């Protein structure tokens, strides 16, 4: 559940942690990791 | 069910709510479909009964339909909407079991929990309930019945007595049967080269608090809410062939485009420029008038500087009114909506061709009402449903109730197939999957055997409704229904088994066919396909994450 | 937590009694509001203002009940009003019996909510059956028994002092208004109100009664033969639908400006004075320099007046609603006016016509009524909407019921008898529609201060023997036909309160829960 | 299972005996699985939880 | 409100006697009975009477034991004085437990010298009154300049006992309560 | 159902936990307790300041005292309050070790609780491992008992100054270590032996230097004379050099019964005939004392005015006000028995003392007794001196954990060479068994293992060595040779072998780490809801 009234369901690990905000900046480069394994690969978002 | 809140983590720190996993998100999810289910358990079947929902405003809403109670249900919980835009979906495409696709869809996240519980994965629960689902299909093909030795219209009355129960016109069903397979019979059409179609709400539904639900009088063709423009307007037109003209011009006294910015030295022609500006107006209506409009329709109003002519030349005139209306009205009288009328030449015209023909035309007056009611329709026939009740709550009711109907007749005249209704179909699917599987064997035994278990609410739900013993009901359903797919088959008796089950009305076990229950097979198909994505989407969370608004 | 609800969910048996006793509730409001001898109920609006009256659709207006299920009863009398306008207390007290009466089966039977509604409609069927059969004709064209039929309603009001002249009233008004099937419509009859004067000089006349007076003095006060014109756009001069925005260069060009706004109203007003007319009523505003050249040549200008008053012009003097004055004709021109006279009223002025008398379209006329205050005239207004309300129904229906509870307690009677041979399971809701017909003579006894345990027991003892037209007087409170009392009432009120009580308990039946705080 | 009470004192248990008699309960309902908590603990001793 | 409970609250055995001839039997002898069970309380709970001129050793029971009573948390006021006979002030605090001790039999009186109390005490902090209750100090009283020093009087120090919740506010055997005769005859006579 | 859902009273503040997850905050909020006392472990360690609410401060690097007297929020590290606690007051040594080697046991668990293995099951394999473990330890460990006296008077030493070394009490290990070991030689029996913990006294005075500390006969006093114009020094006469020592209940008071009593005093004859009645009390008095032939008396309670100076006349000083506690231990040291009144006083039941003194300490006014004895006697009580209240308080506390070190050796003979050493023999004994015993525990005979090297490696991490050397070296050379006493040498020494390097530690003390640790790490894995009220 975002934000705003926005509902959506997601098994991706990228768009998982996209749409969770997280507090902490070192566990948030995971974002950023499963953003170019999606990019470059676009597979196995989780297993990175 | 759930108690003691997840603590506060410090060692997981995301923005917004907290994180909470285990079982209490999938025992949430339930006690969240629990809420909902509840709601809808009690208005199901003929003796099933409703509740009212109030506007915070001294409106309410008196609802016997799924769709309409939970699209005012706003709910807040995450899985709550789901079954909320199914019902949406569900009424939409087929206009039938909105309550029943709710129910199913509750009792699996019932058993489905108790499953998840049991240490069986949910991937091997939704492997079971789809291999059964492709079988309960292939079942429900085997018991269909063609319609076939039936005298006249028996068939499309019967089948619609079954969707008009379970509303307050259900005592009326004997006389808005009729009404109801005439006028789908009234608007049917060609389309895609010998397909044959009905439109979506093609029938007008007017509000019309008065006599009596009985005397509700069956115009054979279309009927239209407007006030007349003017009053000394004749209010009947007599002689057959009126001619109907339908627009979507407006004559009033129109203004030039945006882009011009009229600059004159000469004071004498503000009087050729005001005559001519309302003057450019009266060209477009002193043709149609010649052409002998009897009665001309329209979108946009019209003011008091044309309304002269019409007074004089005993024309009617009509005020604003919806776009779609005015397109059924030419098709039926056979005129054409024109948008702004011109022709291919460069000259302005108005042709004979885009008048329609009707027989009669009158203002028709519903105890406050002006509605012109048009009757006699040349091109193609069209008709028009007069509900009347005892206060406007009550015609809301009618309202959904009549369009459920007519949806469910739609759909049955699309296939001639037909099911039976009455818990009938779910105590055959109960008894087939149990028996199947038996070869299979080692895991998808127990989660075929409590899918078969789920189907069985229905008949549970509409027997404690009754206000009388459920299990002696069960036990007549369930055993009949198994002698029957057990025997030979040529067994005459036995096989008949498998057409009848539960009565709501005298308690005990009678023949559909000759009691009239029956259903679509288009009703069943596609709706447990519904209920099961439905399953699928809460069955498959592990996790709840919420994030607080910003 | 979870969505807006649950707050106190009211499920069960509980829900059910709490609509019986709203339903109740209501009808224990106006129990006092029936009968000849009925008390009147004043009510504090919100606003400022004050309803004085003893119609239960006026008084339910006003109240405002924060309940669901007593406001589908409050919309029971928008049903009787907008249908006939008359015997809306009628249709709420006889729910209210009816609710009340299946009530015990439904909290101890334990008859499901749903046999009762079978039973009802087969009642239903009935009920009209024996109404039928308890209604005799009656012609139409003898005035005699018109104003007994018109006065049946004005005596339970304020008025049936001066019935004599009310009936008079009513009588005239609804022969203007009906058309020759028989067709007619209140929207033309204007209730124009003046305070103050007496009863006895207050008359119909046929035509309209303006509120304003002349523009110009010299103005023709009294004419013999008005030629009435009506005229849709104003006098002053028409800026148009777009800007002129004139580029003026020379000097003789602004002058010229203004001298065309002089001529432009000469052109409209000089092709008026083809047909020469003596009253030109427009809807919109008039101009100062207009007025007098139409005065010129023998025309009166008046105020703007509403459109509303215009279509009942146009019926009246059969003129035709005109907005293009160029297309000005002498066949469009009203005539056959009787009279033009205006009288001196300290509140307003008030223009006076008057009709020559000698189909066509039906004919608009306004009833002069002349009260003690405010209230009064609308206390009096409300009653001609009651009183011509039954005329309507002679018309439309030849059919005439007894009155005075004698067509309900019919009904009482053959569905008591009937019950017997309807052995079952509908027996018992069957059986309880006699129980709530029979009340409704029951609350004229109880206005009438008579015991109604033996005279209800008189009736039914004399019903079967004497004759189908027994009822209660309601003012000496013995038991007195109809025939011989000479008071009648239309069948079409009989069929609607029917209909209406009986259809109100099969949706209000149904109700399983009530959850209020959702949404807007 | 770890009960911390309001008094902030520490008790650890496996058996329904002593966890129930922390967890002071309000509902009369659930009170029953605790009255035969400890019935059982008091006359046999064995077979709380179970 | 109050003119019906002045009847009975305002009133001892000895004075409810007077609304014999006027108020109802039963309203007052219900009362009377209860009034009495509180005067039969307050004999069986005089356990004391004099000052306790006692020693160390026994300290650490007649100060303490005592002020656990019958530990019905049956509390005992335990007011000790750690007397110095070189001061003036011990002296006078010295006349008023013996004068107390008369009265209140309920309230234990003790006495001992400050030198044999504590370990090389202060002088100067001489003399002391500590108040024991349950075992707990519920009062630890310096020198008498709070109670008016040289100027102490009976009235001082019975207000003293009230504030530590040692007596009633309303008792009969206070001198604030306690009018004279004399008083009450006046008040008969003007009324 | 309505809105309200409850069950037991105040839910908004009790919280459960539940899953992996709520397991997974629990070892690693031992590893924050464990993490602040890892550098404290070993000689190279560094002590804690505490600071209580009352603004009283302490330092100080035991772990049980660490951990005591803390505000803590969480039940886990509560737990490991009550351990520390534990090994203190039954050895008095280990309260470190014990927290951190329970944590080694916690942080090789969570690998495993990952993999998919019960909690129990990972329990039951460091049982099977720890019995393995001490069983081994017990095939390879020496006993000092067949040596004589004088060369078990040495073996105090050596496990002496190991836990001595450990705290800044270490400046003089040699010198500090005698007065721990000099203080039991006064009370074993010489066979059979028992420690009698009771009789050892121990009392340290905030004044001077550390190095000024020596080793007294006798008890310490902390109160003056009943007059300050007695002589200070007193020692005997010709014969009787015992200075009879009396000790008395009952102080120099008139006698009067306890209960409550008045004296009935008649007209004059009475009234002069009890001033005769007190004045001849007294006389009675002196002469019972001086018959007895008493030269020091001690009271608990304070003498009469005029009994402070008849004392004095006959040059017979006297003592008042000592404590009931204090009373009873002067009786033991000096071979006497107190008397229960005056009248049974005798010759046979005082005292016998050396020589006494008043020892001055600066410019404060207070006044201190020094008991000595020239004889081996019963008792004795330690003389700690510093230059803060903190570190009298440490070596105090210093003082007493090398007493109740020594205090095992006398009840338990067989000791063991710590240091690393014990722990890399009882880690590869388990390892060894491991692949042998495949089965599923495997595991956990090899997390058993880790977590026993986790304590010489935190010993190489805080003396600078590398603990990769450091442990390769202790497993291939313990693999190798047989010998189990070579260690991690932390003070930088050139030989790592422990038979010259003077360390020695107790078997029980070295046992209770690995029992409370893996004895409670069952409690921590067992719990899977955890409810906290707020408070
Ligand atoms: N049918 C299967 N049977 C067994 N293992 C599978 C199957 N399909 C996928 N896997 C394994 O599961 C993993 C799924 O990864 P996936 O969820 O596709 O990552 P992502 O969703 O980030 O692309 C793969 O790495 C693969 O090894
Ligand atoms: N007269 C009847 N006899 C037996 N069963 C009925 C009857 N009317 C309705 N039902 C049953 O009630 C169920 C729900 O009907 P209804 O309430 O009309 O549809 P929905 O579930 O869409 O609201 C149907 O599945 C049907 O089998
Ligand atoms: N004079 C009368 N005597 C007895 N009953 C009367 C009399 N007039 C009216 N009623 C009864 O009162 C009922 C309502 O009549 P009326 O007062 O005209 O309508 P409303 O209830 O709308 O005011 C009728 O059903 C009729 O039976
Ligand atoms: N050695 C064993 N083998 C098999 N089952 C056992 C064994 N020991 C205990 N159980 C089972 O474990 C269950 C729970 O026992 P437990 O919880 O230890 O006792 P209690 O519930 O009285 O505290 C019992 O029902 C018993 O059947
Ligand atoms: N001089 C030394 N040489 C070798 N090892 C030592 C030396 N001093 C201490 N150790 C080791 O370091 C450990 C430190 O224990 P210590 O910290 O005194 O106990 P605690 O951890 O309970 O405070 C001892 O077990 C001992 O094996
Ligand atoms: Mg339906
Ligand atoms: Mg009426
Ligand atoms: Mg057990
Ligand atoms: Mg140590």
């Amino acid at each position: 559940k975002t934000s705003r009234g926005e509902i959506i369901i997601s098994n991706d690990g990228h768009t998982i942690l996209k749409q969770m905000a997280i507090l902490h900046p070192v566990a948030r480069m995971l974002v950023e990791v499963s953003a170019a394994q999606d990019s470059e690969a676009g597979d196995g978002t989780t297993s990175v | 069910m759930s108690q003691l809140f997840n603590n506060s983590r410090s060692d997981t720190l995301f923005l917004g709510g907290e994180k909470i996993s285990g079982d209490d998100i999938r025992n949430q999810n339930v006690l969240a479909t629990m809420a909902v289910a509840n709601v809808v358990k009690s208005s199901l079947g003929p003796v099933g009964l409703d509740k009212m929902l109030v506007d915070d405003i001294g409106d309410f809403t008196v609802t016997n339909d799924g769709a309409t109670i939970l699209s005012l249900l706003d709910v807040q919980h995450p899985a709550g909407k789901i079954l909320v835009e199914l019902a949406q979906q569900q009424d939409r495409e087929i206009g039938d079991g909105t309550t029943s696709v709710v129910i199913i869809a509750s009792e699996l996240l019932k058993r489905a929990n108790e499953l998840v519980k049991n240490k069986i994965h949910p991937t091997t629960i939704i492997t079971g309930f789809r291999v059964a689902l492709r079988e309960a299909i292939r079942f429900i093909n085997e018991v269909l019945s063609t319609s076939v030795d039936t005298l006249g219209k028996e068939t499309l009355i019967n089948i619609a007595k079954t969707s008009m129960s379970s509303k307050i016109i259900g005592a009326d069903s004997d006389f808005f049967s009729n009404m109801v397979v005439d006028a789908l019979l009234a608007v049917k059409t060609q389309n895609s080269k010998g397909e044959i179609k009905y439109p979506v709400k093609a029938v007008n539904v007017l509000k019309a608090h008065g006599k009596s639900a009985t005397e509700s009088l069956l115009v054979p063709g279309y009927a239209l809410n407007c006030t007349v423009a003017s009053q000394a307007m004749p209010k009947r037109i007599a002689g057959g062939n009126v001619k109907i003209a339908c627009l979507d011009l407006n004559l009033q006294k129109a203004r030039m485009a945006m882009g011009v910015q009229i600059n004159i030295d000469d004071p004498e022609q503000l009087e050729q420029i005001r005559k001519r500006e309302a003057g450019i107006v009266l060209e477009r209506v002193k043709k149609i008038i010649d052409a002998g409009a009897q009665v001309v329709l329209t979108t946009k109003g019209i003011d008091d500087l044309c309304l002269k002519e019409f007074v004089e030349a005993k024309i009617m005139g009509v005020r604003r009114c919806k776009k779609e209306d005015l397109r059924r009205i030419a098709r039926a009288t056979g005129a054409t909506l024109v948008s702004s009328m011109s022709n291919l030449e460069g000259e302005e015209t108005f042709e004979s061709s885009y008048l329609g023909l009707c027989d009669e035309v009158v203002q028709a007056k519903f105890s406050d009402d002006e509605c012109i009611l048009i009757k006699g329709t040349s091109k193609h026939s069209s008709s028009s449903i007069i509900l009347r009740g005892a206060n406007d709550y009550s015609l809301d009711e009618m309202e959904r109730s009549l369009h459920d109907s007519l949806s469910v007749v739609k759909r049955t005249l699309e296939s001639g197939n037909v099911v039976p209704g009455g818990g009938c179909v779910e105590a055959a699917l109960n008894i087939y999957l149990d028996n199947f599987a038996t070869t299979v064997g080692s895991r998808e035994q127990l989660a075929i055997a409590e899918f078969a278990a789920a189907l069985l609410i229905i008949p549970k739900t509409l027997a404690v409704n009754a206000a009388k013993d459920s299990s002696e009901l069960v036990a007549k359903l369930r055993s009949y229904h198994a002698a029957s797919q057990m025997a030979k088959p040529e067994d005459v008796k036995r096989r008949s088994y498998r057409n009848y089950g539960l009565d709501l009305i005298r308690g005990k076990i009678v023949d559909e066919i000759h009691a009239g229950v029956l259903e679509p097979t288009i009703s069943k198909v596609k709706s447990l396909k519904s209920a099961l994505e439905a399953c699928v989407a809460i069955l498959r969370i592990d996790t709840m994450i919420t994030v607080d608004p910003e | 937590v979870f969505m807006n609800a649950s707050q106190e969910r009211t499920t069960g048996r509980q829900a059910q009694i709490s609509n019986i006793t709203a339903a109740k509730a209501v009808a224990d409001v106006i129990r006092t509001c029936l009968g000849p001898k009925a008390m009147l109920k004043m009510l504090l609006d919100p606003m400022g203002g004050l309803v004085l009256t003893n119609d239960g659709h006026a008084i339910l207006r006003e109240i405002d009940v924060a309940h669901p299920a007593a406001k589908s009863m409050l919309e029971l009398s928008r049903t009787q009003d907008e249908e006939v306008g008359d015997g809306t207390t009628t249709v709420i007290i006889l729910a209210g019996e009816i609710l009340a009466q299946c009530a015990p089966y439904l909290i101890e039977k334990n008859i499901h909510p749903v046999i009762i509604i079978q039973a009802l409609k087969k009642a239903l069927t009935d009920a009209l059956e024996v109404i039928k059969q308890v209604s005799k004709p009656v012609d139409v064209e003898n005035d005699a028994a018109m104003k007994k039929l018109i006065q049946a309603s004005i005596g339970t009001k304020y008025v049936i002092h001066w019935s004599e002249k009310m009936c008079e009233l009513a009588l005239d008004a609804v022969k203007t208004v009906r058309k020759d099937f028989e067709i007619d419509i209140k929207r033309y009859v204007r209730v124009e109100k003046i305070p103050g004067g007496d009863v006895l000089d207050s008359r119909v006349l046929k035509g309209v009664l303006l509120n304003k007076d002349v523009v110009h003095p010299k103005m023709s006060r009294h004419i013999e033969n008005p030629r009435v014109v009506l005229l849709d756009c104003p006098l002053e001069y028409k800026k148009g639908e777009s800007q002129t925005n004139i580029e003026i260069e020379k000097e003789e060009d602004w002058n010229r400006i203004l001298q065309i706004e002089e001529e432009q109203v000469q052109l409209m007003c000089e092709q008026i004075l083809a047909v020469r007319p003596t009253l030109v009523i427009t809807e919109k505003g008039v101009s100062d320099l207009a007025q007098h050249y139409l005065l010129k040549g023998g025309c009166s200008v008046l105020r703007r007046v509403k459109k509303s008053d215009n279509n009942r012009i146009a019926r009246v003097t059969g003129a035709t609603i005109v907005n293009r004055v160029e297309d000005l004709k002498e066949s469009d021109v009203g005539t056959n006016c009787g009279l033009f006279k205006v009288e001196m009223i300290g509140d307003e002025y008030f223009s006076f016509l008057d009709n020559c008398k000698e189909s066509g379209l039906q004919k608009a006329c306004t009833i002069m009524l002349r009260g003690g205050s405010k209230d009064i005239l609308n206390e009096i207004d409300r009653n001609l909407q009651d009183a011509m309300a039954v005329a309507r129904n002679v018309m439309l229906s030849p059919s005439l019921s007894p009155g005075g509870g004698a067509t309900e307690m019919a009904v009482s009677v053959k569905l008591a008898e009937k019950a017997k041979q309807l052995e079952g399971i509908q027996q018992w809701p069957y059986q309880a529609v006699a129980d709530a017909m029979e009340c409704i003579p029951r609350t004229l006894i109880q206005n009438a201060g008579g015991d109604p345990i033996r005279l209800l027991s008189q009736l039914r003892a004399k019903h079967a023997q004497g004759n189908f037209t027994t009822g209660i007087d309601g003012d000496k409170g013995k038991i007195v036909d109809m025939v011989s009392y000479g008071i009648w009432e239309p069948e079409v009120i009989k069929q609607q309160s029917v209909k209406t009580a009986i259809e109100s308990a099969c949706l209000l039946l149904r109700v399983d829960d009530i959850v209020s705080g959702v949404r807007k | 299972i770890l009960i911390v009470t309001s008094n902030q004192k520490t008790t650890i248990s496996n058996d329904g005996a002593t966890i129930l008699k922390l967890l002071d309960v309000v509902h009369p309902a659930a009170k029953t699985l605790v009255d035969i908590s400890r019935a059982q603990d008091a006359e046999v001793g064995d077979g709380t939880t179970s | 409100a109050k003119q019906h409970e002045n009847r009975l609250e305002d009133k001892d055995l000895s004075d409810l006697e007077e609304l014999e001839d006027d108020e109802d039997e039963d309203f007052l002898e219900a009362y009377k009975i209860k009034r009495l069970n509180e005067i039969r309380k307050l004999q069986e709970r005089s356990k004391f009477g004099e000052v306790f001129h006692i020693n160390k050793p026994e300290y650490n029971k007649e100060v303490t034991l005592a002020s656990q009573g019958k530990k019905d948390d049956g509390g005992v006021y335990v007011f000790v004085h750690l007397s110095l006979q070189s001061k003036l002030q011990s002296r006078i605090l010295s006349h008023l437990f013996q004068s107390a001790a008369c009265k209140f039999r309920e309230i234990k009186f003790v006495e001992i010298p400050a030198n044999r109390a504590i370990e090389n005490y202060p002088e100067s902090n001489c003399p002391t009154l500590i108040v024991y209750y349950r075992g707990e100090v519920i009062k630890n009283m310096i020198t008498l300049l709070e109670l008016g020093g040289n100027n102490s009087k009976m009235e001082d120090f019975e207000d003293f006992m009230v504030k530590v919740g040692a007596v009633a506010e309303g008792d009969n055997r206070l001198i604030m309560n306690r009018d004279d005769e004399e008083s009450r005859e006046e008040r008969k006579l003007h009324y | 159902m309505g809105r309200p859902f409850i069950i037991v009273k105040d839910q908004g503040n009790k919280k459960r936990q539940h899953g992996l997850e709520a397991k997974k905050s629990h070892i690693l909020a031992a590893r924050s307790v464990a993490s602040i006392i890892k550098t404290s472990l070993g000689p190279r360690g560094l002590d804690k300041i505490l600071i209580s609410p009352d603004g009283e401060i302490t330092i100080t690097n035991d772990g049980a005292t660490i951990l005591s007297q803390m505000e803590l929020d969480n039940e886990i590290a509560k737990l490991l309050v009550q351990l520390s606690k534990s090994q203190d007051d039954e050895i008095g040594d280990g309260t470190t070790g014990v927290v951190v080697l329970a944590s080694a046991l916690l942080d090789q668990a969570l690998e495993l609780i990952q993999k998919g293995i019960h909690p129990i099951k990972i329990a039951n394999g460091f049982d099977e491992a720890a019995k393995l473990a001490i069983s081994k330890l017990e095939e390879t460990c020496d006993d000092i008992s067949a040596s004589n006296d004088e060369l078990f008077r040495d073996f105090l030493l050596r496990a002496a100054k190991t836990s001595l070394g450990s705290k800044i009490v270490s400046k003089d290990h040699d010198r500090f270590a005698e007065m721990a070991v000099e203080a039991v030689i006064n009370v074993m029996d010489k066979d059979r032996k028992d420690v009698d913990f009771d009789l050892i006294k121990m009392q340290g005075r905030v004044g001077g230097s550390i190095s000024d500390s020596k080793l007294i006969n006798g008890v310490i006093l902390d109160k003056d004379f009943s007059h300050p114009q007695m002589p200070k020094c007193v020692l005997p006469k010709e014969g009787s050099d015992g200075v009879k020592l009396a000790i008395l209940t009952c102080p120099f008071e008139p006698p009067k019964p306890k209960t409550k009593h008045k004296l009935d005093i008649s007209s004059v004859e009475e009234y002069q005939k009890l001033q005769t009645y007190e004045q001849d009390k007294f006389k009675e008095m002196i002469d019972d004392v001086k018959k007895a032939g008493a030269d020091v008396v001690i009271c608990q309670w304070g003498f009469d005015d005029e009994a402070n100076h008849l004392l004095l006349q006959n040059d017979l000083p006297a003592v008042r006000w000592v404590g009931g506690q204090e009373l009873e231990h002067i009786a033991i040291s000096t071979n006497g028995r107190i008397v229960p009144r005056f009248q049974d006083l005798s010759k046979d039941k005082l005292g016998t003392c050396s020589r006494i003194y008043e020892q001055e300490f600066g410019t404060t006014k207070d006044r201190m007794l020094i008991i000595e004895q020239s004889k081996e006697t019963k008792t004795v009580t330690c003389f700690v001196r510093g230059s803060n209240k903190m570190i009298v308080d440490e070596a105090e506390r210093a003082l007493h954990d090398s007493l109740c070190v020594v205090r095992n050796l006398v009840k338990d003979s067989r000791v063991v060479y710590g240091g690393g050493a014990a722990e890399v023999t009882m880690s590869l004994a388990v390892s060894e068994e491991a692949d042998k015993q495949r089965g599923i525990d495997q595991y956990a005979f090899r997390g058993f293992a880790q977590a026993l090297d986790t304590i010489p490696m935190t010993l190489a991490e805080n003396s600078g060595l590398d603990p990769i050397g450091t442990l390769s070296t202790l497993k291939s050379k313990q693999l190798k040779e047989k010998i189990s006493n070579i260690g991690v040498d932390c003070l930088g020494y050139g030989s790592n072998d422990m038979k010259e390097l003077f360390v020695v530690d107790p078997f029980i003390g070295k046992k209770q780490q690995i029992l409370l640790a893996t004895q409670l790490c069952r409690m921590i894995l067992k719990i899977d809801n955890v409810i906290i009220s707020g408070k």
